[PDB]
């Protein structure tokens, strides 16, 4: 049958309107915080699971130790 | 305040 | 023609009040005709490739044009003009408004009163705004809005001139009768012109506006959100009213966001025109409450405007806002979307930060220690780099500020060393905290100079002052570890340069006073990345801290003898004292072990020594252990990267591949410890051990690494697996969010270690069985890390990988059975879930027929691989196939009797006469 977008209903109503001004609650939301401690925010720096395939568990802190790790993926 | 209560229909 | 017209429109490639005017020299000819193209234009912008004609237009009323207009429609799809993607259409969206607008001001001096062309126009609009064919309502809506703002313009001109003749009227009165009188009849014709442009501005209102800014199709909502946020801004004397700002009011609850957001750049315009509104007093006062409650918007972008709003407030009128609202707005200076954070840093900044700035930084100080939401302060720093970056740079006045003399709290000053030492990060890195910046932005000319000119500055600065500071407050373990980090963002080519051996040298020694009174283990590190920083030997001052570096590890590797040559006589039981004695100068070495090459103290004896000394009477302070297992780690480590070349050696090496093999077997056995901390310890080191020295370490050219044979045995490859299903996937229930976070990311690191050598063939594919199973009981807590490696174990063996699955599955089956038993209920919520697990497994499936094919083939030997021990020989294994049945989709066509061949090879003939409990088996084939 025809593609041509036919609305049944073209307005909300009175009530409903009435309700919205009554009740944002589910359209307002809690403050998504971001990292609050200094290791929170290190483990979303080498969190993600790219990074976590890609580094070691125990981290090493000079590059050469780390390259020992790196060069052995692939 | 009293023009901003709706009273649509 | 018709379509000539709005083709134009489309295609126009002109000055558009050339189409504008070419169309109303066609309307002074004849209106009728013309009338008939415009009519056309707007059918025609909504879509339809219908066509209106003059009888139809003669003698047909509009309902009825527009029922054969819908009639005629054609359409081939539900898009319409308006809804189609692409700059054509967006540039279409703009020709059709601006063709309206200048229609309309080109028509305003004669034509528009002509009673004929508007009204027409009008009235097409309005009855197409009340049409359930979206794209003729939409469209529409568009059109009479447009066409409003333009009536709305000639308004604005009509009071113009009306107040211009007033003053000529009453100036020839001030100073000849019949021109005052010539005055007085075009003052009351343009009050009769502006009656009829009110007229149809009230046509338009109440005949679209107030139905269609209600539509239930949000973005013709939000078409008149804006339009009516237009009229308010342009003629504000006459629309800048409560009975227009109403709608704007209710519709801030709307419920989509595109609306909402409409709503708030309107409001945003009435506030920049910023001029003594009164009456938006009262409409603030009655909505201040929601606009405040918009800085949480579901939606990001309604609350950066939400909060942009809010300052504008402030500037207006500031007494309106009151205590706890402002603390509201500035507590999303913490928020993880830079563009909120900085939107409320704005805010913060306005309405409480308005030498000089010595005040202002205690206040950042005061509002950073009062504000209990980070522990940090570079969110907040953050927040603010844009608008006070000037303050936020002023370091010589924090600088003494913590040292050149009420004064300052020692929580202050703690606040303000981590404050300014995030400026410091912020200003050297010229990015923001991770969460908050952009994906690697390079750097404009100006900032690139702006980043070399900060550098230095902070270089200059600090050499001189960061001994002092570390000085005053070397023994507060929180402000030390702040402090040591200022050198890994100087330019050390200035030390030497610029006579600044003499404070390098006065640190260094202040760095290794602290390493010799401290035990922390972040002051520890501190101390290690900085020295670690300071000998780059792309510099010259490598040498003078090399030489310092020498003597800090020959004094602690010295003691560290000592102390092993008492605490491990036989007969000299040694006490906790003793103990923390051990730990300190462990620590100390442990923590300068890992960042710097310190072979030439050969300290893998003393480690050695102790962690067979803990294994052989088990009395050993976990502490001791752990930093023993990382001290021995980074010795390894260290000789390997020795071996970089055999310029080095020959022989050293079986010295080396030894130590790594009793440092293994070392580890395995403290990974059954029963101390918690100890077993993760041995097992994260273990994990990255078993990787670095894989068969990986050499098909990179590295050929002649292989006699560094070590392969992990059975024993510790399940051990291994142990470890994760004890301590990884736990028990789940459903100090606060804080700290089980950083649990969960060191369950997930300690599950990432353990994938890695799953992936890297480091341990057998089949110990992932236990692992793959979870990826729906622990989705959210390491779901990415499941399916990122059972893919990657996919990729590289996909029937494996379907071999493992399905065991997977298998070890489902057999924990359902474990507890309950053979008769359990099979439409249950949990085996639903095993369906639902197996479905969702199913879609990971190009060479996938095999992989399927085996699949099946295993699903099969293991549903009659037991019989039923008494019972018609149902089986024990039967149900678990309607599992597999999910998987059946994927088949191949041909391989959907092969399924059955080999189904068949097991299946008995007078199992399938068999119907009830069976029923398996029946849809089983059936899906087949």
């Amino acid at each position: 049958k025809r593609k041509l977008i036919v609305d049944s209903v073209k307005e909300l109503d009175s009530k409903t309107i009435r309700a919205q001004l009554s009740d944002y609650s589910d359209i307002v939301t809690t403050l998504d915080l971001a990292p609050p401690t200094k290791k929170l925010m290190m483990w979303k720096e080498t969190g993600g699971v790219e990074k976590l395939f890609s580094l070691p568990a125990q981290p090493l802190w000079n590059n050469r130790l780390l390259k020992l790790f790196t060069r052995c993926l692939t | 305040v009293s023009v901003y209560d709706f009273e649509e229909e | 023609e018709n379509m000539m017209l709005f083709e134009v429109v489309k295609m126009g490639k002109s000055a558009m009040q050339s189409v504008v005017d070419d169309w109303i020299e066609s309307y002074k000819h004849d209106r009728d005709i013309a009338l008939l193209d415009l009519i056309n234009f707007f059918i025609q912008c909504s879509g339809c490739k219908g066509v209106v004609t003059a009888e139809m237009f003669r003698h047909m009323q509009n309902s009825e044009i527009i029922r054969k207009m819908t009639e005629e429609f054609d359409e081939d799809s539900g898009d319409y003009p308006l809804t189609m993607a692409g700059p054509q259409w967006k540039k279409f969206k703009s020709s059709f408004c601006e063709f309206i607008g200048v229609l309309v001001r080109q028509c305003q001096y004669s034509i528009i009163y002509d009673e004929y062309m508007m009204d027409t126009v009008i009235s097409l609009l309005t009855g197409l705004s009340d049409s359930q064919v979206r794209a003729f309502r939409h469209t529409s809506t568009l059109a009479a809005m447009k066409l409003m703002t333009a009536l709305v313009n000639v308004a604005l001109n009509l009071s113009i001139n009306m107040d211009n003749t007033q003053r000529q009227y009453e100036a020839e009165r001030n100073k000849a009768n019949e021109r005052l009188e010539l005055l007085l009849q075009k003052r009351k014709e343009l009050q009769e012109n502006q009656d009829e442009i009110e007229n149809m501005m009230n046509a338009i209102f109440k005949g679209v506006f107030v139905h269609r800014y209600r539509d239930a199709i949000a973005e013709i909502r939000a078409i008149c959100i804006e339009e009516i946020g237009i009229w308010m801004k342009m003629y504000s004397d006459a629309f800048l009213n409560d009975s227009y700002l109403k709608y704007v009011g209710w519709t801030m609850h709307d419920k989509q966001g595109e609306v909402r957001l409409k709503c708030l750049t309107a409001l945003q315009g009435l506030y920049y025109n910023k001029e003594l509104n009164s009456k938006l007093e009262l409409f603030t006062s009655r909505f201040k409450d929601r606009i405040v409650s918009m800085t949480l918007d579901k939606e990001y972008d309604v609350a950066v405007q939400a909060i942009k709003l809010l300052t504008l407030v402030l500037q207006s009128s500031e007494e309106v806002l009151t205590a706890e609202d402002c603390e509201n707005v500035y507590h999303l200076v913490y928020s993880a979307h830079r563009p909120v954070a900085v939107a409320a840093g704005e805010f913060l900044y306005k309405k409480l930060f308005s030498g000089p700035n010595a005040n202002l930084v205690k206040t950042l100080v005061f509002f950073f220690l009062e504000s209990e939401l980070h522990e940090h302060a570079a969110y907040l720093v953050d927040s603010m780099w844009d608008c006070a970056t000037e303050l936020l740079k002023d370091w010589e006045c924090m600088n003494s500020l913590l040292l050149e003399e009420e004064a300052l709290t020692d929580r202050q000053e703690s606040a303000l060393i981590e404050i300014m030492l995030c400026t410091i990060r912020q200003a050297a890195e010229c990015h923001p905290p991770v969460g908050r910046g952009t994906g690697k932005r390079v750097l404009t000319a100006k900032e690139k100079k702006t980043q070399l000119d900060d550098r230095t500055k902070i270089t200059e600065l600090f050499a001189v002052a960061l001994p002092q500071l570390l000085a005053k407050y070397s023994v507060d373990a929180e402000k030390v570890t702040n402090l040591l980090q200022l050198p890994q963002y100087f330019d050390l080519e200035i030390y030497t340069t610029g006579r600044l051996e003499k404070h390098l040298d006065a640190l260094l020694r202040q760095i290794r006073n602290i390493v010799e009174k401290h035990t922390d283990t972040d002051v520890l590190e501190a101390c290690s990345k900085t020295y670690h920083a300071l000998c780059n030997e792309e510099f010259t001052i490598f040498n003078r801290v090399d030489i310092s570096r020498s003597q800090l590890i020959d004094e602690l590797a010295d003691k560290f003898n000592r102390l092993l040559e008492d605490f491990l006589q036989e007969g000299e039981e040694p006490d906790e004292d003793d103990a923390y004695q051990v730990l300190s100068t462990l620590k100390r070495i442990t923590a300068f072990h890992n960042a710097h090459d310190l072979s030439k103290w050969d300290l893998f004896a003393c480690n050695y020594k102790l962690l067979k000394t803990g294994i052989e009477n088990g009395d050993m302070p976990e502490q001791i252990v752990i930093h023993a297992l990382q001290c021995t780690h980074y010795v390894i480590l260290w000789q390997l990267a020795k071996i970089t070349e055999s310029s080095s050696t020959k022989e050293d090496l079986l010295r080396l591949k030894k130590q790594m093999r009793v440092f293994c077997q070392i580890c395995q056995h403290y990974l059954t410890n029963v101390n918690t901390t100890v077993k993760e310890q041995a097992f994260t080191i273990l994990c990255d051990i078993l990787m670095i020295f894989s068969h990986q370490i050499m098909s990179g050219g590295r050929d002649m690494l292989e006699p560094l044979v070590y392969t992990p045995d059975s024993s510790l490859q399940s051990e291994l697996l142990s470890f994760i299903l004890d301590h990884v996937f736990i028990e789940q229930d459903d100090e606060d969010e804080a700290s089980k976070i950083e649990a969960l990311h060191k369950r997930r690191n300690l599950l990432a270690a353990f994938c890695k050598l799953i992936v890297y063939t480091v341990v057998e594919m089949n110990t992932a069985a236990d692992i793959f199973k979870q990826y729906m009981k622990y989705y959210n807590d390491y779901g990415d890390i499941i399916k990122e490696t059972m893919s990657k174990t996919r990729q590289i063996d996909k029937i494996q990988c379907a071999k493992t699955l399905i065991l997977s599955l298998q070890q489902l089956f057999n924990e359902m059975i474990q507890e309950n038993g053979y008769n359990f209920d099979r439409s249950s919520s949990t085996f639903s879930g095993i369906k639902e697990l197996a479905r969702r497994f199913a879609l990971t499936f190009l060479k996938t027929r095999e992989a399927i094919a085996m699949l099946h083939k295993d699903g099969i030997e293991f549903a009659f691989k037991e019989p039923n021990p008494q019972g018609e020989s149902p089986p024990l294994n039967l149900a678990f196939l309607d599992i597999l049945s999910e998987f059946s989709s994927k088949l191949l066509r041909q391989d959907k009797r092969t399924v059955y061949v080999y189904l068949e090879k097991f299946m008995t003939f007078q199992m399938s006469l068999r119907r009830e409990v069976w029923l398996p088996l029946m849809s089983y084939r059936n899906s087949l």
